[PDB]
RNA sequence: UUGGCACCUCGAUGUCGGCUCAUCGCAUCCUGGGGCUGUAGUCGGUCCCAAGGGUUGGGCUGUUCGCCCAUUAAAGCGGUACGCGAGCUGGGUUCAGAACGUCGUGAGACAGUUCGGUCCCUAUCCGUCGUGGGCGUAGGAAAUUUGAGAGGAGCUGUCCUUAGUACGAGAGGACCGGGAUGGACAUACCUCUGGUGUACCAGUUGUCGUGCCAACGGCAUAGCUGGGUAGCUAUGUGUGGACGGGAUAAGUGCUGAAAGCAUCUAAGCAUGAAGCCCCCCUCAAGAUGAGAUUUCCCAACGUUAUAAGAUCCCUCAAAGAUGAUGAGGUUAAUAGGUUCGAGGUGGAAGCAUGGUGACAUGUGGAGCUGACGAAUACUAAUCGAUCGAAGACUUAAU
RNA sequence: UAAGGAACUCGGCAAAAUGACCCCGUAACUUCGGGAGAAGGGGUGCUCUUAGAGCCGCAGUGAA
């Protein structure tokens, strides 16, 4: 696995927010390296989403941020209970492959590879 | 994929006691050297097992004239003829290397 | 750890024969000018 | 696996407690000795009234080590402590009884005597 | 006398007789067909060219070294067989007792055969001299600042110069290695597996070589 | 070596010892071959050939040297700026402090001693170790290769038997052969024994969080602790060097004169070393002398587009600093995911039951599980672009 | 970090080990203050009952 440039607590951490965020946001740009090695943690959420079970939901709980979304209409739900609910609900039938990579090209400051990572 | 478990599977033993870490075991080792051949027993605790198929080993330790003694065995090995599980015991990991440094009552072992 | 002789031009140029960047790798867009090979217009 | 300025227990009632290896016998460069090899060392402690004393530069066979030997059949026997047995020139004790488990491995040597001493042997 | 090609599957081990226990190195030799016969009066020498592992059929723009070229195709069509992933020559066999075409099988071995077994040895990239020529370190403490470095390399004003073949930092492994004097011990005709003693040159899956031991 | 001389260096050629790393000589320490012996044998003495390999871990001292302890087949002597500080150390020695003995009226000093006392430098050229790009090799290419030449390796102990024989009053005790097995060294490898294993499992302290309980997250060396997969590893597991051939050294001869004899030599003929050339391992056609074999491809008018073949780009690992190498690119298992396994951990959560409770039992070898194995196109390896021959001449056989 | 444990080195340099609190116990020598925290030992978590009875772990000043 990469190190991305970082201690282990460190890129643990990097790799939460992430995943988090593109539970959030659906579609996120980020680096080359930090989406491969994002689209491992975020699919392995998802089949824990899938099972559904308590025990699941609470090794979900281990990874994913406590964050707060506001929907449609000043109704809110958490990151977990939108992995849970729609995100789950809506990979039901596809078996693994549930984020894809699209690549951008090199950006100014550092001429790193920008990418896209997206839920399917 | 499956060629090292298909050319050893004759090297494995079908008349093995299920046991684990912590039971006590009498393991009844043949000895050929000499001018005969013959069997000595070897009575004591599974502190250790590890590996897969052929070449899965364990371990049984006991106190010979107040000296630790481990022996480390093949479990498919042809020196041994059988072994029997004495007592079973009461233990919380897969490793009692911690029962090395115990001695005497300290060292017991809690039979289930 | 310091430099004997000064270096001549032949010689710095002889060096920089391989110092050089080359074309990227670049294909025409069929629908949406060019593009990196492998990578997704992001601007049209 | 002894070696130089290892310290072993004696096993044996010759009068000498432990020892510290001198000399690993056997060739030039050897640098370790395990069961049934035979060291030069040096009496650290004795215990008063026997035959052997502190000080003495003496032979010794192991007959006990930590590291254990492999044996064969790849099966491995180890103890929970290093000893050895002082020895006179033609490999018999040079007390009258030995004490704790010995291995197989000093049949191969030879040392039979010592292993007929032996409460048990392994 | 005798040679096949193989690819090292592991390592096991398997009692013997006497229940003794024999490290083993797995090795499968499948598909071994002799493609070309080498000769004095054409080449120089005798040899059998063996091809060991079948590729795909050639198809027009095909990417990787999965699928034969038509060179490769029409050499391995010249033996009747389909094209080979790997290719080596036996100069140590009788080039009387084979026939352009026909399959080696692991038969050819028996138990008890003494063997000469050639691979190319696992890479290690770049490494210093404590880990590539077994140098010894320096003292790790009393002030010391040489630890891992090679130490003196030359004398003086003579002889002003390094000599060739100073061991230094460099890339190590992957080169070509042959272990004498290996056994068979056992032959497996199904899956078609060698029982090699000991171990062998080279990571899992890589190309071994056997041959029945010069000496 | 101590010196003599004062020829290079005073706009600086770092001094002793050790460490790291060697390399060369032979006046040979061991091992191999041999002559003489005041050589019975076992051991020795001395001389000749021989440089292939080997040739130690400690106590004291800054030490070199040396003495000692314990080994070993042996613990050789020398050169390389008394080899090696832009490789290390800095104990000693030419630094400022201080003290003793001694000398000096003194400031101070030493055929002396004592305690303390900054070791800078990012490698341009050659040299060396690795690793790429260009062009050449009279068409282009894929693969397999010969080997001019180069490198590596080269050591040796003990025991058994012969045989308690030969030799010898005895004591003692073989040469030549046969066999076994080690030390040191080299090399490959992770099945085993172990080490490590910072995205694996578990226990646990303090504190702050997720509103509370329960369950979890953060920080405290990965907080600490017990284990541990792959990989990488030695102390672990395999293997190698005591062979065989050819020519020789010191020798030993045969035949044989010059020189009626004698004579190994002058012509001839043999025999004879761990040494030489091969035999063993590795590299190797930039071997510009650029070699060989098999297979593939074939254009027209410098240009434009191509063939075989590759690359760019992308997914990667058995490979790797980067290049390179190798596995793959949808006519697809290359990676990720998914599902199922191996191995590891060791009995999840929730619930029920027992207990005042800490907890315990059951559900249940449970739950979890990076790198390992399989299956499966769910995700990504899209489209595309670039390079790439058309075979010269002269003479001979056909 | 196996086995070993100063064999390293000018020299144990560096590191490792010791370490808090409570309770036992503590030498030569001495200027009678000291030496002395000499040395060397023991204990420690959690629950319940009124010092015992239990419970859990490899390990209880479980980290610093
Ligand atoms: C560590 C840096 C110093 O290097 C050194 O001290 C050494 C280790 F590099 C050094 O001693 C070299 C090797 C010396 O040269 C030798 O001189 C001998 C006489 C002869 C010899 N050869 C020819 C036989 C020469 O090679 C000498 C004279 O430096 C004193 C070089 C000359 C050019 C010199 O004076 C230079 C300029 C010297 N210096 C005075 C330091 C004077 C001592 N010092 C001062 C400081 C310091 C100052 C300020 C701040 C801090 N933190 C530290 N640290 N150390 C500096 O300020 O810097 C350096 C480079
Ligand atoms: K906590
Ligand atoms: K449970
Ligand atoms: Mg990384
Ligand atoms: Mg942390
Ligand atoms: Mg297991
Ligand atoms: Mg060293
Ligand atoms: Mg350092
Ligand atoms: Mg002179
Ligand atoms: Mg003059
Ligand atoms: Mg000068
Ligand atoms: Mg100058
Ligand atoms: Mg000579
Ligand atoms: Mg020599
Ligand atoms: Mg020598
Ligand atoms: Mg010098
Ligand atoms: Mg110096
Ligand atoms: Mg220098
Ligand atoms: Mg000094
Ligand atoms: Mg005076
Ligand atoms: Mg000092
Ligand atoms: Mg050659
Ligand atoms: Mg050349
Ligand atoms: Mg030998
Ligand atoms: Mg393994
Ligand atoms: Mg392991
Ligand atoms: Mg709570
Ligand atoms: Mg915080
Ligand atoms: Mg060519
Ligand atoms: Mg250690
Ligand atoms: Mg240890
Ligand atoms: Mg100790
Ligand atoms: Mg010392
Ligand atoms: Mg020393
Ligand atoms: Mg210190
Ligand atoms: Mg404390
Ligand atoms: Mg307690
Ligand atoms: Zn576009």
């Amino acid at each position: 696995y990469r190190k991305l440039g970082r201690t282990s607590d460190q890129r643990k951490a990097m790799l939460r927010d992430l995943a988090t965020s593109l539970i959030i946001s659906e579609r996120i740009e980020t680096t080359e390296a930090r989406a491969k090695e994002v689209r491992s943690v975020v699919e392995k959420l998802i089949t824990l989403g899938k099972k559904g079970d308590l025990a699941s939901r609470r090794n979900a709980a281990k990874t994913l941020r406590n964050v707060e979304i506001l929907n449609e209409d000043e109704t809110t739900q958490t990151a977990l209970q939108k992995l849970f609910g729609e995100i789950a609900e809506r990979y039901t039938e596809r078996q693994g492959g549930y984020t894809r990579i699209l690549k951008q090209g090199p950006r100014r400051g550092d001429g790193a590879e920008s990418v896209i990572i997206e839920l399917v | 994929h499956k060629l090292i478990e298909a050319v050893t599977k004759s090297q494995l033993r079908t008349d093995l006691p299920s046991f684990r870490p912590g039971d006590t075991l009498r393991v009844h080792v043949r000895i050929i050297e000499g001018t005969r051949e013959r069997i000595q027993v070897f009575e004591g605790v599974v502190i250790k097992r590890r590996g897969g198929g052929v070449s899965e080993t364990f371990t049984v330790r006991k106190i010979s004239s107040g000296v630790g003694v481990e022996r480390t065995f093949p479990l498919h090995t042809p020196k041994i003829e059988k072994i029997e599980v004495k007592r079973r015991g009461k233990v919380r990991r897969a490793k009692l290397y911690y029962l090395r440094s115990l001695r005497g009552k300290a060292a017991r072992i809690q039979e289930i | 750890a310091v430099p004997k002789r000064r270096t001549s031009k032949t010689r710095k140029n002889k060096r920089r024969t391989h110092f050089k960047i080359s074309v990227p790798g670049m294909t025409e867009c069929p629908n949406c000018e060019y593009k990196l090979s492998h990578r997704v217009c992001k601007n049209c | 696996m002894i070696q130089q300025e290892t310290r072993l227990k004696v096993a044996d009632n010759s009068g000498a407690r432990e020892v510290l290896t001198i000399k690993v016998l056997g060739g030039s460069g050897r640098k370790t000795a395990n069961i049934g090899d035979v060291i030069v060392c040096t009496v650290k402690n004795a215990t008063p009234g026997g035959v052997v004393k502190k000080g003495d530069v003496v032979k010794a066979v192991i007959v006990r080590t930590k590291s254990g030997v492999r044996r064969n059949d790849g099966s491995y026997i180890k103890f929970d402590e290093n000893a050895c047995v002082i020895i006179r020139d033609d490999k018999g004790p040079r007390g009258t009884r030995i004490f704790g488990p010995v291995a197989r491995e000093l049949r191969e040597g030879n040392f039979m005597k010592i292993v007929s001493l032996a409460p048990e042997v392994l | 006398t005798k040679g096949i090609l193989g690819r090292k599957i592991g390592m096991t081990q398997v009692f013997g007789e006497n229940g003794e226990l024999i490290p083993v190195t797995v090795v499968e030799a499948k598909e071994n067909v002799v493609l070309q016969k080498k000769t004095v009066e054409v080449d120089g020498y005798n040899a059998i060219q063996v091809g060991f592992e079948d590729k795909k059929a050639y198809k027009k723009d095909a990417k990787s070294n999965k699928y034969a070229n038509k060179p490769a195709e029409g050499h391995a069509k010249k033996a009747d067989a389909a094209p080979k992933r790997f290719i080596r020559e036996f100069r140590n066999v009788d080039v009387d007792a084979y026939e352009v075409g026909q399959e080696v099988s692991v038969d050819t071995f028996v138990a008890g055969d003494v063997i000469d077994v050639t691979g190319v040895s696992k890479g290690k990239g770049f490494q210093g001299a404590i880990k590539r020529h077994g140098q010894s370190r320096g003292p790790m403490s009393h002030g010391s600042h040489f630890h891992r470095a090679p130490g003196s390399v030359g004398m003086a004003s003579d002889a002003s110069r390094v000599f060739k073949g100073q061991k230094m930092p460099g890339r190590m492994g992957g080169n070509t290695v042959t272990v004498q004097n290996l056994e068979v011990v056992q032959v497996d005709t199904e899956n078609k597996v060698i029982l090699v003693k000991g171990n062998v040159p080279g990571p899992k899956k890589g190309l071994v070589e056997i041959r029945t031991s010069i000496k």
